[PDB]
RNA sequence: UAAGGUGAUAUGAACCGUUAUAACCGGCGAUUUCCGAAUGGGGAAACCCAGUGUGUUUCGACACACUAUCAUUAACUGAAUCCAUAGGUUAAUGAGGCGAACCGGGGGAACUGAAACAUCUAAGUACCCCGAGGAAAAGAAAUCAACCGAGAUUCCCCCAG
RNA sequence: AGGGUGACAGCCCCGUACACAAAAAUGCACAUGCUGUGAGCUCGAUGAGUAGGGCGGGACACGUGGUAUCCUGUCUGAAUA
RNA sequence: UUUUGUAUAAUGGGUCAGCGACUUAUAUUCUGUAGCAAGGUUAACCGAAUAGGGGAGCCGAAGGGAAACCGAGUCUUAACUGGGCGUUAAGUUGCAGGGUAUAGACCCGAAACCCGGUGAUCUAGCCAUGGGCAGGUUGAAGGUUGGGUAACACUAACUGGAGGACCGAACCGACUAAUGUUGAAAAAUUAGCGGAUGACUUGUGGCUGGGGGUGAAAGGCCAAUCAAACCGGGAGAUAGCU
RNA sequence: GUUUAUUAAAAACACAGCACUGUGCAAACACGAAAGUGGACGUAUACGGUGUGACGCCUGCCCGGUGCCGGAAGGUUAAUU
RNA sequence: UGAGCCUUGAUGGAAGUGUGGACGCCAGUCUGCAUGGCUUUAAUGUUUGAUGUUCUAACGUUGACCCGUAAUCCGGGUUGCGGACAGUGUCUGGUGGGUAGUUUGACUGGGGCGGUCU
RNA sequence: GCUUGACUGCGAGCGUGACGGCGCGAGCAGGUGCGAAAGCAGGUCAUAGUGAUCCGGUGGUUCUGAAUGGAAGGGCCAUC
């Protein structure tokens, strides 16, 4: 009695691993109570077609927008800015929708504040490339041109 | 009728055989048990009179198939 | 088919016939009480007692038909549980019981032989049980052979006491 | 061939050899129809709680023997031209 | 007939007539006989059917050795002066007979073992439901009332109606004697005898089945029978016995 | 009171009473390969087995033997591995 | 809890003001505990058997209830109790006149006893 | 005193038994001991001191070996 799993399952469980358990546990508890299945071989591909049409399928289907920053590898036009101040230095901060004002007409239009650098956000020159939240992995690159008026 | 509903296993005859080799008619009869099985294809408990081995057979072929026999052989279940 | 007939003990009576409906013989039908698988219920076989349909210049009641169980199928119903299954009624099909041997299978003795007796024998015999056919069973090699070859099963003669 | 007829019958009777016969119901063959039914070619697929094994029995002429082969009550259990 | 021996007072037969016991099959050997002869003969089958075909095969012409093997020799042994078994005699197939083997095997006969059935209409026990016990005795508990006690105790009449109680018919039994014993009767008759309101007795129906029942227990009873019923079968059990 | 129906009616069996011993209830025990059932519509003041056999006065010694009961050490010890 | 492997501490960013355990060659120094400009050792993660607690979900229920159902059966369902026990199948040791089949010699001045049997 | 003839293979020819078997035996071959030698020795003065067959054990031995080569098992000799 080997059988393969569904839900978790105490001292062996793993949503689909390859266990070998006493037949009692199974024909008395696991199946007929949906948690496992006879490894009828027919099945050890029916549930290995998954381990391939998934753990290397949809784990590849992730990669179709590399860094997402595809043809945005030469900065973005600088419509306005992000602000300045202190007659020389800096003084003003990013309102909860104010690092787009600049890159305000490129990709797609949003308005949210997924803050990444928990500092006072350094006040100096201007043009800085950190990252920003573009996904649960990759990154991007753009610059910041101030406004002289 | 001590008879395994899945394998057809009924009692057989044989001798005993002492040291002196004395035959004495006897029976071997199967390890029956009659067990409640869950189907899920039927949302019910069907309870077959089965010998172990009869059991080891469902454990493999699978209930929905074993009951597929019986039905196709006429048996009640 | 016919010039003679109405079986026998067994006459007699009253009749039927002789050129084709006398009788006799063969094919096919009709009728076929009651008991009996007996099947509407019962029961001490040939008896008792029903239910539902019908049916009458006298539509009381009394006669005629249907009504057993089980299996497959179908329709309609339909619990605990709301679905669903179980269950329930109806219908259409089929089975039932009998009977020689041979036949396949399920069980399976002992007397006796061994000059006693237990392994062994009698013997898978007697017998009980189930199933079937004109035969049954078996049967197209995971069989033999022996370095050549043979080519399913069945039966006979050898091989060989 | 045989049987009978007042004793033993080829030629008295019934038969016998031989040659014939069915309106009907059936048996078996064929030749047809009806309902089925599947045919031939190519490409596939090749019978797992099975084979095998432990234990206890039973079959094999073979009495467990050095004992192959077969069946299985119990417990186990492969390979895949 | 059996016996050392039977007139035997040891077995058997009343008598007659009819029946009544060494067979049959297959193998196997010998003898007789016939055919063919180092050869004889076919089986199944085919069939032109007692022919003919069929030579599969069997027996014989070669033995010795456990065997490999050798071979008129071979084995024994290292080898035999030698020793054992062989080479020097015809066979084979029918047919008839004498034996033997396997079969009931010359015929009749057990007590029994085993298998499947039929029997609780006799009887044992139990179950349901029904019936019976003339007549006569004894007179438990309890009650009432007196007498008695301080009160109980106690006591007397009466009342009451206990009991596997007493006597005794029916009814159930069966202790003794005689009769009977080719009976009136396959268990009785007659005179006596025990129980007789009880663990009584009895009708109808029911249940218990054979290594089983039932049994106040005798191995009793289970259809005129029981240390394992009856009927049919195994079955012509076996019979070193008569 | 019972008994050998048919050679034994007794001192035999039974008996009320006594004891031992088993049984917690799906009881022990018994019929039955089982299901089912008696025990019992009972429950230890009950049910079974065994022996003794009213009652009176009593019922002593022996556990080596056999049987039975209890025993968590060791020795020996089956299938199994 | 008996044994194996994987591991992080034992055999094969300095010195001073401060601690439990110890075969410590017989009087060490250690194994660590604070600080301060492949082979002799302990715990886990674990793999493998033994023992014990408990669980529930096989299985038991000769408790109660519901329905099939006007039913002391059965079945399904609910619930309560018990529960990997009990029970049963196969194998296996013991016991086992309850039952079964048998055996239990001959000679002999009848038989038995005694005695004898080459 | 010296020694292993209590030897191995055989055996004319007798005895004695219904049989199974038992006994006696000169002599032959090989090899051995004692004796200078002739010669003696195949247990013990002789006659009891024993157990057929089956089954199995051990050693030897290609004899056998179920397609073939092996092996198992069998045979043969010794012995339990
Ligand atoms: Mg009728
Ligand atoms: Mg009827
Ligand atoms: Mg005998
Ligand atoms: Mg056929
Ligand atoms: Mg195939
Ligand atoms: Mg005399
Ligand atoms: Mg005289
Ligand atoms: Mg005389
Ligand atoms: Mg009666
Ligand atoms: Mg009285
Ligand atoms: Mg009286
Ligand atoms: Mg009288
Ligand atoms: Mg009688
Ligand atoms: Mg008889
Ligand atoms: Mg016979
Ligand atoms: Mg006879
Ligand atoms: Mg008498
Ligand atoms: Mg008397
Ligand atoms: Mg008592
Ligand atoms: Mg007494
Ligand atoms: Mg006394
Ligand atoms: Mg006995
Ligand atoms: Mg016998
Ligand atoms: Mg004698």
């Amino acid at each position: 009695m080997q059988v393969i799993l569904l839900d978790k399952v105490a001292n062996l469980g793993s949503l689909g691993d390859q266990v070998n358990v006493k037949a009692g546990y199974a024909r008395n508890f696991l199946v007929p109570q949906g948690k496992a299945v006879p490894a009828t071989k027919k099945n050890i591909e029916f549930f290995e077609a998954r381990r391939a049409e998934l753990e290397a399928k949809l784990a590849e289907v992730l990669a179709a927008a590399n860094a997402r920053a595809e043809k945005i590898n030469a900065l973005e036009t600088v419509t306005i800015a992000s602000k300045a101040g202190d007659e020389g230095k800096l003084f003003g901060s990013i309102g909860t929708r104010d690092i787009a004002d600049a890159v305000t007409a490129a990709g797609v239009e949003v308005a949210k504040s997924e803050v990444r650098l928990p500092n006072g956000v350094l006040r100096t020159t201007g043009e800085h490339e950190v990252s920003f939240q573009v996904h649960s992995e990759v990154f991007a690159k753009v610059i910041v041109n101030v406004v002289a008026e | 009728s001590r008879v395994c509903q899945v394998t057809g296993k009924r009692p057989v005859t044989g001798n005993n055989r002492s040291h002196a080799l004395n035959a004495t008619k006897r029976r071997f009869l199967p390890n029956l048990h009659s067990h409640r099985f869950w189907v899920e294809s039927e949302k019910r408990f069907v309870t077959l009179r089965v010998s172990a081995k009869g059991m080891r057979v469902i454990d493999k072929k699978g209930i929905d198939t074993v009951l597929a026999e019986l039905r196709a052989r006429g048996e009640k279940y």
